[PDB]
DNA sequence: GAGCGTTCAGCGTTCGTTTATCTCCCCCTGGTATAATGGGAGCTGTCACGGATGCA
């Protein structure tokens, strides 16, 4: 019903997770396990 | 009210001497298939396979249920139990089945032989053979009944061969030749019956007729199978040819 | 009801379903607190789920109530 | 022809069949009305090596 994330590709050595999104592993632990929010998108043009 | 069952001829049942209407051929097939397990439950799969084999009708299971219900109307309540989705016959007294009655007499006869009571052993075998009211499972359709006809028909012949040996051992040669001529006509390929006949003929002094028995048999087995008689028949032939006195002493 | 083949956090979530049931069937016309009404529904949801989800080979709910009854006696 | 001799015949005559009806327990679901309102709990000590990851 709700998507999940592969344990292999994140939560491992940084040659495989890779920082493909510029986020620390502590940052990732907070967002995907429902402890902190992320701003997935901003209407930066609207705001101006 | 004592139920008795007959399977050594047409499938029959009696209650207090009155003959019960065992029904259609398929019901006799079902009853025989249930009687021969001696109280062990037969699953619905085994009963379908017993009646029709590899080609059952698409609604065969409902037919089996119909036959089972009708047996409950003629048999006493509680003998035909419904268990594990199948049926079993329970609560019969010991020896209520003639097959069991025939089997019990045969086991006692072996003990009587081991105890040396050949006269009682002959009588026990005589009482046993009288239970055959013709062809076992006569007129009963289905593949399962077919296997029992051959298996139990052979067993009758095996008991028959043993009785003649005991009769011949007591010197009753002259009576045995008459019955054996009918038996060899019905069972021409059974070499053991011809072995007993030739020995009986010699002890009845009919050596020339005994040798005549060898000549047709040797030709007949050559004609149908191309085979010589077994060594046991050959040695017995030779002992007549050697005029061995040790065959005539009981 | 922890330590019976169901994880402790899993028990909370199933009981949580019982709570949302209870509020739809509760009203002020009865002169009683919500706490007394709720606990019946919480216990119902937890014990039914325990019957329906603990064992690898599923056992029907009425067989389950039979075996724990005979076990206690 | 006498008297009975074999063998189709189609016809009944219900018994043969499989196929159609119809009555019953496991199994699943819903519901209890005093008040009850944030876990137990099991750990711990090998050893070296390296590279990520934190922080003075």
């Amino acid at each position: 019903a709700a998507p999940v994330t592969h344990i292999w590709y994140f939560k491992g050595v940084p040659s495989r997770l890779g920082y493909l999104l510029d986020l620390a592993p502590k940052d990732l632990e907070k967002v995907i396990y429902f402890a902190a929010y992320m701003i997935t998108f901003v209407d930066e043009e609207r705001r101006t | 009210g004592a139920l008795r069952f007959g399977v050594l001829g047409p499938v029959r049942a009696w209650r207090d001497g009155e003959t019960l209407a065992t029904g259609s051929p398929q019901q006799r097939a079902l009853l025989a298939a249930l009687l021969l397990r001696e109280g062990r439950t037969a699953t619905a799969g085994e009963l379908i396979d017993a009646l029709w084999g590899e080609e059952p009708p698409s609604q065969a299971l409902a037919a089996v249920r119909t036959y089972a219900s009708r047996l409950r109307k003629v048999l006493d309540p509680g003998v035909l139990v419904s268990e594990s989705g199948g049926y079993a016959v329970r609560g019969l007294a010991e020896g209520a089945l003639d097959l069991a009655r025939a089997q019990d007499l045969a086991s006692a006869a072996e003990k009587a032989r081991s105890a040396g009571d050949l006269c009682h052993a002959r009588d026990l075998l005589r009482r046993a053979l009288d239970l055959w009211d013709g062809e076992v499972l006569a007129g009963v359709p289905g593949p399962y009944a077919q296997t029992q006809r051959v298996r139990l028909g052979e067993w009758r012949l095996q008991l028959l061969e043993t009785r003649l040996d005991m009769d011949l051992d007591q010197g009753c040669h002259a009576e045995a030749v008459s019955e054996l001529t009918a038996l060899t006509a019905a069972h021409p390929l059974r070499e053991r019956l011809r072995e007993l006949l030739m020995l009986a003929l010699y002890r009845s002094g009919r050596q020339a007729e005994a040798l005549a028995v060898y000549a047709d048999t040797r030709r007949l087995l050559a004609d149908e199978l191309g085979v010589d008689p077994r060594p046991g028949l050959q040695e017995l032939q030779q002992r007549i040819l050697q005029a061995d006195p040790a065959l005539a002493e009981l | 009801y922890t330590g019976r083949g169901m994880l402790f956090l899993d028990l909370i979530q199933e009981g949580n379903l019982g709570l949302i049931r209870a509020v739809e069937k509760f009203d002020y016309t009865k002169g009683y607190k919500f706490s007394t009404y709720a606990t019946w529904w919480i216990r119902q949801a937890i014990t039914r789920a325990m019957a329906d989800q603990a064992r690898t080979i599923r056992i029907p709910v009425h067989m389950v109530e039979v075996i724990n009854k005979l076990a206690r006696v």
